[PDB]
DNA sequence: GGTGGTGTGGTTGG
């Protein structure tokens, strides 16, 4: 996250860290959507141009965290993966269309003050909230800026970062890039005019873009950090998988293969 | 507590607001 | 240290 701030404790209890077993490294963000299901970006699991093709066994999921590196004794919970489900129409070749994947945990996770699922929007809620100029919130342990020295320890936060960003009109999104945008995506971020800044960055993928309903006081996950060009550049915007447009695939996977 | 999705134990369930959630709610007006 | 840098802890023991 670029130009965000330190999360408060328990601010995103649905935040999940997706972690590579060997070597031991942060891979991506993710979100907890029930006691047994975690949502993330497909490209975190499968991206052939970077030689990425993980199975269930390469990965851990870590829930309840605040610190990026410290094992948070008695706070965080670590689950193993039963099964990964990547969207069958995920397009890694061109533009990461349908950049979405579900991970089933081997055992349900016990909720706590630090661990708690986010809601997925119904049709009404999507339409009401997914409007240009409305702000959502993005969270992650990814890089604090576009990195120009190949590798740094100064690029990384010690604790979970948060930033609020406005949703942007589809024409502005479309003109800001030559990558082909789809209805399975939306973009967010300040315009160069608006003076304020912020973006997600590399490492934040799979993390949620959430909005608080002014009707029922609940947090809904409207997006998944998916892609961008650089981070926090003027005239660029962060791209997010559009969660509601893919909800039928999400329901289908959870109903069919579901405990 | 049953389908209490999206309500944080340390915030909404305690009637505490986080430091920036005000900003999001203001965006629905302006 | 242990799946950081200091605590009669902390978002948590000794
Ligand atoms: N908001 C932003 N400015 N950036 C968000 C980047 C999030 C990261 N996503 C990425 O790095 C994705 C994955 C492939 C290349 N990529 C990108 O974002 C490439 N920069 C642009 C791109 C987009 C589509 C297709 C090819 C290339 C995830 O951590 C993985
Ligand atoms: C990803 O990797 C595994 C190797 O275990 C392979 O079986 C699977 O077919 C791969 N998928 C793709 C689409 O390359
Ligand atoms: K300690
Ligand atoms: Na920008």
């Amino acid at each position: 996250i670029v130009e965000g701030s330190d999360a408060e404790i328990g601010m995103s209890p649905w935040q999940v860290m997706l972690f590579r077993k060997s070597p031991q490294e942060l891979l991506c963000g993710a979100s907890l959507i029930s006691d047994r299901w975690v949502l993330t970006a497909a490209h975190c699991l499968l991206y052939p141009p970077w030689d990425k093709n993980f199975t269930e066994n390469d990965l851990l999921v870590r829930i309840g965290k605040h610190s990026r590196t410290r094992y948070e004794r008695n706070i965080e919970k670590i689950s193993m993966l039963e099964k990964i489900y990547i969207h069958p129409r995920y397009n890694w070749r061109e533009n990461l269309d349908r950049d979405i994947a579900l991970m089933k945990l081997k055992k349900p996770v016990a909720f706590s003050d630090y661990i708690h699922p986010v809601c997925l929007p119904d049709r009404e809620t999507a339409a009401s909230l997914l409007q240009a100029g409305y702000k959502g919130r993005v969270t992650g342990w990814g890089n604090l800026k576009e990195t120009w020295t190949a590798n740094v320890g100064k690029g990384q936060p010690s604790v979970l970062q948060v930033v609020n960003l406005p949703i942007v009109e589809r024409p502005v999104c479309k003109d800001s890039t030559r990558i082909r945008i789809t209805d399975n995506m939306f973009c967010a971020g300040y315009k160069p005019d608006e003076g304020k800044r912020g973006d997600a960055c590399e490492g934040d993928s799979g993390g949620p873009f959430v909005m608080k309903s002014p009707f029922n006081n609940r947090w809904y996950q409207m997006g998944i950090v998916s892609w961008g060009e650089g981070c926090d550049r003027d005239g660029k915007y962060g791209f997010y998988t559009h969660v509601f447009r893919l909800k039928k695939w999400i329901q289908k996977v959870i109903d069919q293969f579901g405990e | 507590g049953e389908a209490d999705c999206g309500l944080r134990p340390l915030f909404e369930k305690k009637s505490l607001e986080d430091k920036t959630e005000r900003e999001l709610l203001e965006s629905y007006i302006d």
